[PDB]
């Protein structure tokens, strides 16, 4: 439980040295449940990175730090976050990344309406990236708009793997209470035993997102949401009248309370909803530096 | 802090 024995054991895992010989201009963007993040411009180019900053000493299971590692040493996909190298830097764990100039698909639906051809483009995106984690068996287990960034031009990409987990033939099923309470799938709350299937629920919480602009039982405090989520027939869009029949046919198919009648990642890659998705181009209009 | 991730105790 030492924090320096863990000091020791990360330093064998991450890189060696120390990315300030080669960063400047930290500037700090964003914070997450890990850590922060910062823009850095790479001195030799001028191109900017991004760098996460995970205190080892804040963290509630430091062993999830692990997470970064593998997911970037085994890992990548053209809708996930490419990973750059890791390092220890004092007390903390950074890891220079892709930045994501676009920002994080929060702002957006927080701010604007999403259209049915952006939010089918969102969610193809998203279910790219997961139908290759899960056929390899990594379970995100944070799937919500704060995980999901934007390219300047519009391209969809899926980060924050802090907190995934892998199963297998060996380990079938995770039983971790992990995830963000308005997004977390009823058989994680129930705390039974899960597998991928929860982030096809929390996909769905998402796409409820893109649509009312906050999950289900935001006005309720995170526990008394859980107990809703875990209690009650699945969450309603508050804007039913909104969406189109196949909009809604889609959401029936990730809204399942039973996970095994809950459409796969692979199977929801041929539904008619995401015969709508449009280009990376059509997102483009959406983010703060372009809208009015 | 609402939209922040948990873990488990």
């Amino acid at each position: 439980v030492s924090h320096e024995q863990f000091r020791a054991a990360l330093q064998l895992v991450v890189d060696p040295g120390d990315p300030r010989s080669y960063l400047d201009n930290f500037i700090k963007i964003g914070e997450g449940s890990t850590g922060i993040v910062c823009i850095a411009t790479v001195r030799s180019s001028g191109k900017l990175v991004a760098v996460k900053k995970m205190d080892l000493r804040k963290q509630q299971r430091r062993e999830l730090l692990f997470n970064e590692v593998v997911i970037m040493r085994d890992y990548q996909h053209e809708n996930v976050v490419e990973m750059y190298n890791s390092y220890l830097v004092g007390d903390e764990l950074w890891v220079v990344m892709e930045f994501l100039e676009g920002g994080a698909l929060t702002d957006i639906v927080t701010h604007t309406r999403m259209n049915e051809e952006q939010i089918a483009a969102v969610c193809l995106a998203v279910l790219q990236a997961l139908s290759v984690l899960h056929a390899q068996g990594v379970i995100h287990r944070d799937i919500k708009s704060d995980s999901i960034l934007l390219t300047h031009d519009g391209r969809v990409k899926l980060s924050d793997f802090g907190f995934c987990a892998q199963v297998s033939k060996e380990v079938p099923r995770r039983k971790s209470l992990v995830g963000t309470p308005y997004w977390m799938a009823p058989e994680l709350i129930s705390r039974l035993p899960y597998g991928p299937e929860v982030d096809i629920w929390s996909l769905g919480i998402m796409v409820i997102e893109m649509v009312d602009g906050e999950p289900p039982y935001f006005n309720e405090p995170p526990l008394k949401a859980m107990k809703m989520i875990r209690d009650n027939l699945p969450p309603r869009l508050k804007n039913l009248h909104k969406v189109s029949p196949s909009l809604k046919g889609f959401l029936d198919r990730l809204l399942v309370r039973d996970p095994a009648q809950r459409a796969t990642a692979a199977e929801l890659l041929k539904h008619p909803f995401l015969a709508k998705a449009g280009p990376p181009a059509s997102i483009v209009p959406l983010m703060r530096q372009n809208r009015t | 802090k609402k939209r922040y991730t948990v873990v488990g105790n």
